């Protein structure tokens, strides 16, 4: 598992400091009492750096033995194979990072349509990872495919698409009545409480905000990436003030690409 | 001069000439035999200034052994391969420092050595008096035989042959001068240390502070580091002057 691989690589690194911090005691014992003006400012020097090096060895033979405590247990051409195959993908890892970050694309311009069964297949993909989100696909009036996302016992997000794209989100709380009289969703309704229809305005930020021009499956993992994060709604507190309530409300702000908790007054 | 015989015994000839005399005429490879012949009871200090003859002695050896090492090969060593009276010199040197260990084991160089059933003083003394014999004949000047070349090609191994310090520190302006061309000079502007007349290793950067030779370079500190063992027959030659002759000129402390 990784975490031997950590914990070598670092006990690696903690042989090579025990040893260069010996040597390094001893060379600066070699050398000898420097100058240093003030006789007293002399002495003082030279005991600060001995009693340094010196605690350099112990706080590296300590960590040594700290690792200690927690370690645990032709052909050459798939080696090498192997080796150059990593080094291909975490490089291309990072410039890809890197180049997208900083496009030069101004405009698309120079000098939609899509099969309900791709949305379908699209979606119980997403539906598969996150075992606390079950996502129920209806389409009740046309091609536009609505979508019940279930989360806990916390949340029950309504979303409507268009063209396998996000359009619309309403959150209710668990309990909420998400039906009409004849079991159709109810598309358009709020959710009598505060805290809902705050979640309901950040769902909509939420959507605007994470939008690639073409490619939709980065959109809809991403927006239920950050759904999911809605579960330690009551739970967790906000990271400005600390406490739960603001004004009578939880912390309703995830914070997109670090989600973490805050209230929206709270920015 | 530091030995005073504490008798007369065969008079007329002081204890440095008895010393030559058995160092010349016993021709013997081993130290102890020349060692025996050599009236031990007379070569006795009072163990203070015996001890604190160290450094000096620690020179002695080094240089010998630099020397035995430097043969299988111009260095700072090729004159006294084929001088027959400095090699002399530093065997009856290595006899006094032989008996002065037995009455005092402190006194002694240290060797580092690469094995531990040794006995280096013995070894470099036998290498001495074997390249040594080769000169001391009339009218000789025999080249080294190749038994003395892989003996002293073995000593490396045998023991760590350690660096030393030579005297001319050459900041002299007249070997920098050229005819028709003059210096152009700024006042104060002067266009692995020790002490080499007490052996004594300073630092990096010294603490102590230091007299120059205006002559030949070689640094002194400027007084004793213990005023109490001071052999001042070796101190008190070089107050007023250095031993090249040239007055001793007070050097300014770095702080870096
Ligand atoms: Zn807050
Ligand atoms: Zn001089």
């Amino acid at each position: 598992v990784s975490v031997n691989l950590e914990a070598f690589s670092q006990a690696i690194s903690a042989i090579q400091a025990l040893r260069s911090s010996v040597s390094r005691v001893f060379d600066c014992l070699k050398d000898g009492m420097r100058n240093k003006e003030t006789l007293e400012g002399r002495e003082k020097a030279f005991i600060a750096h001995f009693q340094d090096n010196l605690h350099s060895v112990n706080r590296d033979l300590n960590e040594l033995e700290r690792l200690s405590n927690l370690v645990g247990k032709l052909y050459s051409q798939l080696l090498q194979a192997y080796k150059w195959s990593n080094k291909l993908q975490y490089h291309a890892g990072l410039a890809s990072g890197l180049l997208n970050q900083q496009s030069l694309k101004r405009s698309a311009n120079q000098m939609l349509v899509l099969p309900p069964q791709y949305v379908d297949d699209v979606i119980s993909r997403i539906d598969r990872m996150f075992p606390e989100m079950s996502i129920h696909l209806s389409r009740p009036n046309g091609t536009s495919a609505m979508l019940l996302v279930t989360l806990g016992k916390v949340l029950k997000v309504i979303v409507v698409m268009r063209s396998l794209f996000i359009d619309r989100t309403i959150v209710k709380g668990y309990n909420e009545n998400v039906y009409t009289e004849d079991g159709k969703l109810d598309i358009w309704s709020k959710s009598n409480y505060q805290v809902f229809q705050k979640v309901t305005d950040h769902a909509t930020t939420a959507l605007l905000h994470y939008q690639l021009p073409q490619m939709p499956d980065v959109v809809v993992r991403s927006f239920m990436t950050w759904l999911r994060s809605y579960i330690k709604l009551f739970q967790a507190p906000c990271q400005r003030c600390g406490k739960f309530l603001q004004d009578g409300l939880p912390p309703t702000w995830r914070d997109f690409r670090t989600l973490e908790a805050f209230h929206d007054t709270c920015r | 001069s530091l030995l005073r015989p504490h008798f007369l015994n065969t008079p007329d000839k002081s204890p440095g000439d008895r010393l030559t005399e058995i160092c010349t005429k016993i021709t013997d490879v081993d130290i102890d035999k020349v060692m025996i012949n050599l009236k031990t009871e007379e070569f006795v200090l009072d163990m203070n200034t015996l001890q604190a003859l160290q450094q000096l002695l620690q020179w002695v050896g080094d240089f010998v052994l630099y020397l035995l090492a430097s043969l299988p090969n111009l260095r700072p060593g090729h004159s006294f391969l084929r001088d027959g009276t400095s090699l002399g010199m530093l065997r009856e040197l290595m006899v006094v420092i032989r008996i002065w260990g037995l009455l005092k084991p402190s006194c002694l160089p240290v060797y580092t050595a690469t094995s531990d059933t040794q006995d280096s003083m013995s070894l470099l003394f036998r290498l001495l008096t074997k390249l040594w014999i080769c000169c001391r004949d009339e009218g000789p000047a025999s080249e080294p035989d190749e038994a003395l070349v892989d003996e002293c090609c073995l000593l490396p191994s045998q023991l760590l042959i350690p660096s030393l310090d030579w005297l001319p520190a050459s900041d002299g302006l007249v070997s920098r001068l050229q005819p028709k061309q003059p210096l152009r000079l700024q006042f104060g502007r002067a266009p692995p240390k020790i002490d080499h007349l007490r052996r004594l290793h300073l630092g990096a950067c010294p603490t102590e502070e230091c007299k120059a030779c205006t002559r030949c370079g070689c640094v002194t500190m400027l007084k004793s580091p213990n005023r109490t063992t001071a052999v001042k027959q070796w101190e008190q030659r070089w107050i007023k002057n250095c031993l090249c002759g040239g007055l001793w000129w007070r050097v300014p402390l770095s702080y870096p």
